[PDB]
């Protein structure tokens, strides 16, 4: 914590909603499947990094 | 808790005068550094017993 990542570097597992957005910004899509992937996106906020859900949920969302 | 390089500075300093005041700075330099030390581990220990604490709160809820 007293580095607070000034000695690491950020972990990106956040990083992975924005990368995910504009890994899908760009394309024009339907509604209901944006709704689903804010779901999936809360849930990974939600889900901690280590668990297998989270792992599930990592592969769902890619 | 200087170097040696800071010791052999000190013994070169020929004046009582100059030595002695670079003594003085590097109490202070020491001073200072175990300061930022006992800041840096006084904050963390009040964040992790606080994280705790936000455990305490919520089985209090419980």
């Amino acid at each position: 914590i007293i580095k607070k990542e000034l000695g690491l570097e950020k972990d990106d597992k956040d990083a992975i909603e924005e990368k995910f957005r504009e890994r899908l910004k760009e394309l024009v899509v339907p509604k209901h499947v944006m709704d689903v992937v804010d779901e999936e996106l809360s849930k990974l906020g939600l889900l901690d990094n280590h668990s297998s859900e989270f792992n599930v949920t990592r592969n769902y969302l890619d | 808790g200087a170097e040696s390089h800071e010791l052999q500075d000190v013994l070169e300093e020929t004046n009582i005068p100059k030595r002695l005041y670079k003594a003085l700075s590097l109490l202070k330099k020491e001073f200072e550094l175990s300061k930022l030390q006992q800041r840096l581990g006084r904050e963390v220990e009040e964040k992790i017993k606080q994280t705790h604490r936000k455990f305490l709160l919520q089985e209090q809820l419980k």
